[PDB]
RNA sequence: UAGCGGCGAGCGAACGGGGAGCAGCCCAGAGCCUGAAUCAGUGUGUGUGUUAGUGGAAGCGUCUGGAAAGGCGCGCGAUACAGGGUGACAGCCCCGUACACAAAAAUGCACAUGCUGUGAGCUCGAUGAGUAGGGCGGGACACGUGGUAUCCUGUCUGAAUAUGGGGGGACCAUCCUCCAAGGCUAAAUACUCCUGACUGACCGAUAGUGAACCAGUACCGUGAGGGAAAGGCGAAAAGAACCCCGGCGAGGGGAGUGAAAAAGAACCUGAAACCGUGUACGUACAAGCAGUGGGAGCACGCUUAGGCGUGUGACUGCGUACCUUUUGUAUAAUGGGUCAGCGACUUAUAUUCUGUAGCAAGGUUAACCGAAUAGGGGAGCCGAAGGGAAACCGAGUCUUAACU
């Protein structure tokens, strides 16, 4: 029972405060 | 030293250096460990994460995955393969110098004779090779474990007690520690009892 | 494998009677017009190593 | 007997196991210490470093050189010089008594003591006391 | 020579969770839980050991202390009159005659007021 | 160790000694004598081994038990108690084991005897040229161009030939040793895809080969390639005839088999997390790491008739998990859903110190030999003498013209 993920995810506005 | 014995009750002279001097414990034991040692052989190993059939490509990406960083499938914290420190063949004999071999053996025989375990007698001899006619001879000396030391080994004597377990016949030189020690009683013929001074000197 | 000696310091201690090691002084080597006499007199023979790293040099050459 | 055999006290002390529980005392990093080079596995320091300053090894200069001669010479005590042959002692017939090597070609004789039998010393050479002592003992010197 | 360590390890999980026995949830179930509830336990324990003598003491004060002004003195001038009279009476036992036997306690503290006059 | 080395990290000989094993020849050519030894290939004969195998000793009665090989009592074999199986643990029930034998046919090995082919012995002569060496550029020798010998080579050159030439660590002279530019050669040495036997302080199904189960399979990838999980009824299937509920089901209750069916094939043992039914006690006006100290009541049992134990626990004092990392964490800093299993200071060779044992101005062998953990083997290593860069000197030595 592995299931690798393979999703990649948006790159959101960084905090960058 | 006087060793008396039980059949011809003959006279015997022996340096009691040989045979009278003090149970050194410590001595005995290394050596007695040390022949231990030696019995074994060291046949085993393992396969450590470079020999685990397997392949070194990374199970999943370093970064992303919400799981343990992971490096191979051969890892000693994985599921079949690893082993982390496997084990080689290695000679586990150990070095014992002579004279420490000579004054354990020295000691043995003395405490024997102390403890009254070491009987002498004359030529110890079989007929035939039959192990029914060595079982008589021992019965009626009540003797049952023995180590049977001959100056000269000949074949009658030795299929004699090839089936008998509890008895062992043996030479002068090939007269190890622990068959003294194991063994109840040792029975030395006067041949044999002579070659031991010579070899222990 | 048998240790390794460390060339570099077999070639600037020799080992004495008492375990002792000794060296040669560190600053007669050149530039020595400006220096008085007596201080280069005084590097001329040779010293005893330190204490402090006297265990440096029984690590760099264990066998001499 | 054999299960009665025991070795003399303090032979053995049964070693170190680290990592091995709070009670055992050297466990978590088996006593050597949190975080640093020394602490990681595999770490530490050649031999000589001083951390980055120029090591003693190197701030000394290097002097002498190594003399072949000296390794084809060999110093001859009073002690054993008694106990070669009889009562003849020369560069030959050492080696039988193996006392100063095959290679060795040269010899000397330092006052080491006790020597009682009077010994003839052929090719070698005797110190200052060597001379004397043989000579009380009754030897002689000649080249 | 390759040692399994189920037998030990179901052993020592045994043994803690049966002096986990009566806690609530998983701090009786799971060991995870239940050696951190043990550990607690002990100390607590330790420390309980010490606060309990000292409830105790405050406890046979504050039953002298009622009983004493009972009979019309207080505490302090009561246990002040026993020691100027050399009576070597406890709280303990002082609490104890107080809540059994009144006449005894009668007595005591008229022989602390007397020594203290 | 000597040396090499941004003289850094590191690399690291030889001479010499002790062992295993030993074997020396042929062509560059003519003559005399010509199977003359030794070799290779094909026949015959002896011995041995492999490929099928044969014989192979000796126990019974009672007790427990489903069943004994076990307990008890009395016997026998053993040149055979090495192993395996058999209803629990077998020297004497079975297969084997020690031991003694066996081959029509095919084969490897060591010999003797035939054939074929090159080939003995003596005299004289000859005795390897684009080579040695050199210039330039590289590489290999521990040796990185350094004072660098020696060997190999891409490029350009280029001898003497035995009154000659090479080497002996720049190089020269003298001495010593050898004869390149043509070849062949078993032994001691390295390894096991495979075959047989034997052994193991090696593993015992998350271990051991990835694979104990027709596994490199299923499965994933266009492809190279990657790559699992899954063992256990019982001594023997004797694997549940038959009856009943049910959908001519599933599943179940009887019956029967068996020592045992909560051994029924979803089958040895059957833990924990997790999920349930029953019983006792507590809980719907009471605030928080859920425990701890005190503690009434209730329900069960014990002797005594008072308590002691077991379970629960109203009420009450105190009390903000663990680990890690930190000057410092209940911290709202990190890590963990839980259970079970696995998971981290090891091993080899050297060096120093401590303890202990042997021997002691001596101690100890390595390889190897060895019917062998013995005994041989003392090659060698460490120590008893140091000082100096070294020659050298020596209980002294170095420093200095020499020491108060």
């Amino acid at each position: 029972n592995n299931r690798p993920v393979y999703i990649p995810r948006p790159r959101p506005p960084h905090p960058r405060l | 030293m006087e060793l008396v014995l039980k059949d011809a009750q003959s006279a015997l002279t022996v340096s009691e250096t040989t045979f009278g001097r003090d149970f050194n414990e410590a001595l005995v034991h290394q050596v007695v460990v040390a022949y231990a040692a030696g019995a074994r052989q060291g046949t085993r190993a393992q396969k450590t994460r470079a020999e685990v059939t397997g392949s070194g490509k990374k199970p999943w990406r370093q970064k992303g995955t919400g799981r343990a960083r992971s490096g191979s499938i051969k890892s000693p914290i994985w599921r079949s393969g690893g082993v982390t420190f496997a084990a080689r063949p290695q000679d586990h004999s150990q070095k014992v110098n002579k004279k420490m071999y000579r004054g354990a053996l020295k000691s043995i025989l003395s405490e024997l004779v102390r403890q009254d375990r070491l009987i002498v007698v004359e030529k110890f001899s079989v007929e035939a090779p039959k192990t029914k006619l060595l079982a008589q001879k021992l019965k009626d000396m009540a003797l049952e474990d023995v180590l049977i030391i001959t100056g000269e080994l000949d074949e009658n004597l030795f299929l004699a007690a090839r089936n008998l377990h509890k008895v062992d016949v043996r030479d002068a030189t090939g007269i190890d520690p622990v068959s003294l020690i194991a063994f109840d009683k040792v029975v030395m013929t006067a041949d044999a009892v002579k070659q031991v001074e010579e070899m222990l000197a | 494998p048998k240790i390794k000696t460390v060339r570099g310091a077999a070639k600037r201690f020799k080992k004495t009677g008492k375990g002792g090691f000794k060296h040669k002084h560190a600053n007669l080597r050149h530039i020595l017009t400006k220096k008085a006499t007596k201080r280069k007199r005084h590097l001329r023979p040779k010293a005893m190593v330190s204490k402090g790293d006297l265990g440096l040099v029984i690590a760099c050459l264990p066998y001499a | 007997r054999l299960n009665t055999l025991s070795p003399a006290e303090g032979s053995k002390k049964a070693g170190k196991r680290l990592g091995r529980g709070i009670g055992s005392g050297l466990g978590k990093t088996g006593g050597r210490g949190h975080k640093g080079q020394k602490s990681r596995s595999g770490g530490g320091v050649r031999r000589g470093f001083e951390g980055g300053q120029m090591p003693l090894y190197r701030r000394l200069p290097k002097f002498g050189f190594t003399s072949r001669k000296a390794a084809i010479t060999a110093e001859i005590r009073l002690s054993d010089l008694a106990k070669v042959e009889g009562g003849v002692v020369d560069l030959n017939t050492l080696k039988a008594a193996n006392i100063i090597g095959i290679q060795i070609e040269f010899a000397k004789v330092i006052l080491a003591g006790e020597v009682t039998t009077p010994v003839t010393v052929r090719g070698l050479r005797v110190t200052k006391g060597a001379r004397a002592a043989i000579e009380a003992a009754g030897g002689k010197i000649e080249e | 020579a390759r040692v399994k360590r189920g037998v030990i390890a179901r052993a020592r999980h045994k043994k803690i969770l049966k002096q986990a026995k009566g806690y609530y949830g998983a701090r009786s179930r799971v060991y995870r839980v239940a050696f951190q509830a043990v550990i607690k336990a002990g100390q607590y324990a330790y420390r309980d050991r010490r606060q309990r003598k000292r409830q105790f003491r405050q406890l046979w004060i504050a039953r002298i202390n009622a009983a004493a002004r009972q009979n019309g003195i207080s505490y302090s001038k009561f246990i002040n009159g026993l020691k100027k009279a050399s009576v070597e009476i406890d709280r303990k036992i002082l609490a104890d005659i107080a809540v059994f036997d009144k006449v005894a306690f009668t007595a005591l503290v008229e022989k602390a007021k007397a020594a203290l006059a």
